RNA sequence: AGGACCGAACCGACUAAUGUUGAAAAAUUAGCGGAUGACUUGUGGCUGGGGGUGAAAGGCCAAUCAAACCGGGAGAUAGCU
RNA sequence: GCUCGCCGGAAGACCAAGGGUUCCUGUCCAACGUUAAUCGGGGCAGGGUGAGUCGACCCCUAAGGCGAGGCCGAAAGGCGUAGUCGAUGGGAAACAGGUUAAUAUUCCUGUACUUGGUGUUACUGCGAAGGGGGGACGGAGAAGGCUAUGUUGGCCGGGCGACGGUUGUCCCGGUUUAAGCGUGUAGGCUGGUUUUCCAGGCAAAUCCGGAAAAUCAAGGCUGAGGCGUGAUGACGAGGCACUACGGUGCUGAAGCAACAAAUGCCCUGCUUCCAGGAAAAGCCUCUAAGCAUCAGGUAACAUCAAAUCGUACCCCAAACCGACACAGGUGGUCAGGUAGAGAAUACCAAGGCGCUUGAGAGAACUCGGGUGAAGGAACUAGGCAAAAUGGUGCCGUAACUUCGGGAGAAGGCACGCUGAUAUGUAGGUGAGGUCCCUCGCGGAUGGAGCUGAAAUCAGUCGAAGAUACCAGCUGGCUGCAACUGUUUAUUAAAAACACAGCACUGUGCAAACACGAAAGUGGACGUAUACGGUGUGACGCCUGCCCGGUGCCGGAAGGUUAAUU
């Protein structure tokens, strides 16, 4: 049956790349939170 | 030419059109046609802001002179063609210095036909004059509101407006919904009836012809839930509660018009 | 006119195998590993100066670098480029 | 000509059996409905939580819906176990 | 390796998305693989992706996004102009053969094409952020001309048969060739040309639009296919010689015709219908400031450039989405034979597979099937399930009806093979030859050859001739909903929702209404024959009484009455 990921690299960088987090301070903020907590990969784009 | 169908289907069985014999074949005017996508009742905010549009066929827009204010220049009549944005046909006219404009097409009208606009414009159908120069009495269409801004009444097909009375800078105006309003003098009407009167004749007969121009189903109130209509509810059909809109203004009989500004040159509400 | 340390540096290694060998032999073409950077026309003019060779054509490609795990850990090689740089049949490098 | 007829693809899901620590967190087999239309499908886009969307079932909104998910107030309060 | 079995509109082949080395070679079998494993998409190491023409990148825009100033908003921010992004759409160019263990329209061979910088020379009014043309567009339907492709014959090479016959009206195999270039055909559309004038194209125009005279009457654009060349080339059955047993080198015959024929092409055509069917750029053309023997344009020739990124492999799946090597899901293209209406179905071709536990036995019972004496719904909540009907042609077919239907109503007859009519008919296609011409892919003739239904009569085999697969059960009464549709993804598909039609009611346009602290936006580039809300629900016959209560509308005498003062 069809199941809910259905994966597209374009949609996925528009929806939640980096430029995509960048363009807002709510997404600047998601950005700031993920560096303070040290991950590894910041967002989808890498 | 109202023709019915013959019942050889079920949705075909009711079905009653209006079919034009006159009207052009070919495609439009293309240096006069801009496109015109569709909304689905959406705003700028992307919400629904009014129910139960969307779909339908595409449709080119038909750039309309609606202001006539070309004047002092005879003009013929092309042809007639179909115009999918208006009940109303529309003719395609030949001014004498070769540019060539879509205009309403009135009653009567037809091929070679001479029109022409101005103060010293002849007292006939399809010709734009200035109220202060059309006699009180006169049938007339595609009226304006204020001087030189362009005919906003009387713009639907078989429409049209009466010169009931003229008084100093002001004329009065039998509408068709049956309200006598004041213009002013220098407002300029088109003489004559609008063409395809019969418009209002023809049966879809089935509901796939209003998906066509692009309506979506109603649901009726009282068949939904009361979490989201003041008329839902109930086991099995129940009512009991006065009529009301989806956001709960009563919607028989209650007067909504609230215009203080343009108050003063309504004469008489339609009743 | 492309200065001297560009071309001295964009090329880095000669490939080897039985491709490498088998182009050398059937059509006189050597293959080279490149400067990641490096363009068909630098490495065009970098072998016709440093090997003292004739180039009429040159086609290149990007070689990727193979995932492998060394101690339980991950990782990547580094991408390379490769070229395939023909010879005008009458310089025999 | 047709929201026309029979019938594959395709879209669906009326019956029965099987399966029910399944091959499958909704399927298989034999039958079944629509199949030029209010059809179906690809790609991209828009509408955000007392809000959206709804040919209206309180349906659907990432296996979550009479108020999604994540984090916070927070060690809410619990005459109860 | 030889047999056997399965798919073959797929279980074969190829793109896109998605994944990322799973691809090839050597090596290993600890763990992983539902068993073993010498094997593997497992471990380890090495190798492998070659582009001016493919795609991205690039030019252009859609929905939509962002948005200098701006408008608005406690702040954060919202909206929006000029602009600038954004394909799922528009815009230049390459084909055939050969080659690797693994790449190829990318490498090699042969033959082409496109755009741009230049330079020389010949002639010359060039030039935009402007005007104009063009790009540029729907559904359905029908015919003709074609091709891909198939079949048969001819031709060429081989064969003379494990068991009766097989030198023939016999068996097997092959019979292939592209882009480009020349020809401009079936067919589609459009009258051509030259002068004179102009309230139009925001100014100009020699361009587009309009008006008028003159004259010629065929000019222009489009266009599948074929023919010729490309090609004295390539490839090609088979033999010749090696063989490490994988395959390699040389050589290589014939390489034609007729018929049949697409859902593909001509065709973005034609016909018709109403629901009336993107944009912008590339392209062509006109002028403006400006430049005006310079610059720039058109042409011929020569040289130079075409960068960068992707290219392995899976791709209807063991590699993507489902925690799995999971009976699920996943867009597009290719499309052979026999029978068949068919992309159904059966058996096959090319090609790909036998589904990663096996070996015995032949109890109950469960699952999936086959047959069944006599009876035939007695079963059961209920004919659930099963059994049955099933095709083509012809005959024939009731009540009722909105005159379309009901209707495939019901029911019945024929159906194989052989011969003859007719050494192959009705037809389809069509060479030779003959005549003509505004001569070529031409008009008339003419019929060789090929292909070819259906019918009738006669005979004949079987229990049975729509023999398999495939493929309606039928009729009578009645409730509800007019009907096609829609719905509780995952226990409800219905009488529920919708519907066309009807009515009430609001709404005069800066419309009512709705989303919005607002600016604005939708309604609508619509204007009362329109738009919103509510109820009813095709059609036919109709829709009676009550305004006391609640609500709504109208009114303003009188009482009561806020801030204020
Ligand atoms: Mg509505
Ligand atoms: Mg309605
Ligand atoms: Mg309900
Ligand atoms: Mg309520
Ligand atoms: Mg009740
Ligand atoms: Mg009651
Ligand atoms: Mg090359
Ligand atoms: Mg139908
Ligand atoms: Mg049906
Ligand atoms: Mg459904
Ligand atoms: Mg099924
Ligand atoms: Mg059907
Ligand atoms: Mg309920
Ligand atoms: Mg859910
Ligand atoms: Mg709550
Ligand atoms: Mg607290
Ligand atoms: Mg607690
Ligand atoms: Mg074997
Ligand atoms: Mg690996
Ligand atoms: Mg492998
Ligand atoms: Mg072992
Ligand atoms: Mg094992
Ligand atoms: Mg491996
Ligand atoms: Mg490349
Ligand atoms: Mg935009
Ligand atoms: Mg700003
Ligand atoms: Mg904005
Ligand atoms: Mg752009
Ligand atoms: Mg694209
Ligand atoms: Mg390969
Ligand atoms: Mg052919
Ligand atoms: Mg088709
Ligand atoms: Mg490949
Ligand atoms: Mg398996
Ligand atoms: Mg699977
Ligand atoms: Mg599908
Ligand atoms: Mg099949
Ligand atoms: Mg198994
Ligand atoms: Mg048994
Ligand atoms: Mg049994
Ligand atoms: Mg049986
Ligand atoms: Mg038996
Ligand atoms: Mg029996
Ligand atoms: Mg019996
Ligand atoms: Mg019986
Ligand atoms: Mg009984
Ligand atoms: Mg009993
Ligand atoms: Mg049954
Ligand atoms: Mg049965
Ligand atoms: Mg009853
Ligand atoms: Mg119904
Ligand atoms: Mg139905
Ligand atoms: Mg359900
Ligand atoms: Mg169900
Ligand atoms: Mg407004
Ligand atoms: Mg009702
Ligand atoms: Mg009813």
């Amino acid at each position: 049956m069809k199941r809910t990921f259905q994966p597209s690299v374009l949609k996925r960088n528009r929806s939640h790349g980096f430029r995509a987090r960048m363009a807002t301070k709510n997404g600047r903020q998601v950005l700031a939170r993920r560096r303070a907590k040290g991950r590894a990969r910041l967002t989808v784009s890498k | 030419a109202v023709v019915k169908c013959k019942p050889t289907s079920p949705g075909r069985r009711h079905v009653v059109k209006v079919v034009n014999p006159e009207l052009h074949k070919g495609k439009p005017f293309a240096p006069l046609l801009e496109k015109n996508s569709k909304s689905g009742g959406r705003n700028n905010n992307g919400r629904i802001t009014t129910r139960h549009i969307g779909g339908g066929h595409k449709q080119a827009y038909r750039i309309v002179d609606f202001k006539r204010n070309k004047d002092g220049i005879p003009a013929v009549v092309e042809r007639l063609e179909y115009d999918p944005n208006r009940s109303a046909n529309i003719a395609l006219v030949l001014y004498k210095d070769g540019e060539r404009r879509y205009i309403l097409a009135p009653k009567g009208l037809k091929a070679g036909d001479q029109i022409q606009s101005g103060v010293d414009a002849a007292i006939k159908p399809g010709n734009t004059l200035p109220m202060r120069n059309i006699p009180v009495g006169s049938t007339v269409h595609n009226v304006e509101m204020k001087p030189g801004k362009g005919g906003q009444l009387a713009r639907s097909a078989g429409t049209y407006v009466q010169i009931v009375a003229r008084d100093g800078a002001y004329v009065t105006l039998r509408l068709r919904s049956g309200e006598m309003r004041k213009v002013e003098a220098d407002c300029r009407a088109t003489l004559g009836e609008v063409g395809n009167a019969e418009h209002m004749l023809r049966v879809l007969g089935k509901a796939g012809a209003a998906r066509w121009r692009g309506v979506r189903p109603t649901v009726r109130g009282t068949a939904m839930n009361p979490v989201d209509h003041p008329h839902g509810g109930g086991e099995g059909r129940n009512f009991g509660k006065h009529p009301v809109t989806p956001w709960g203004v009563q919607t028989k009989g209650k007067k909504t018009r609230s215009n203080k500004r343009t108050d003063k040159f309504i004469v008489r509400r339609r009743s | 006119m492309i200065r001297e340390e560009r071309l001295l540096k964009v090329l880095r290694a000669p490939h080897v195998s039985e491709k490498a060998s088998t182009a050398m032999e059937k059509s006189n073409t050597i293959v080279l590993k490149v400067a990641k950077d490096a363009t068909k026309a630098e490495i065009k003019a970098a072998v016709q100066k440093l090997f003292e060779v004739e180039v009429e054509v040159v086609n290149t490609l990007v070689v990727k670098g193979k995932v492998k795990r060394h101690g339980q850990r991950i990782g990547r090689r580094s991408d390379w480029k490769k070229a395939y740089v023909t010879l005008k049949e009458g310089q025999n490098l």
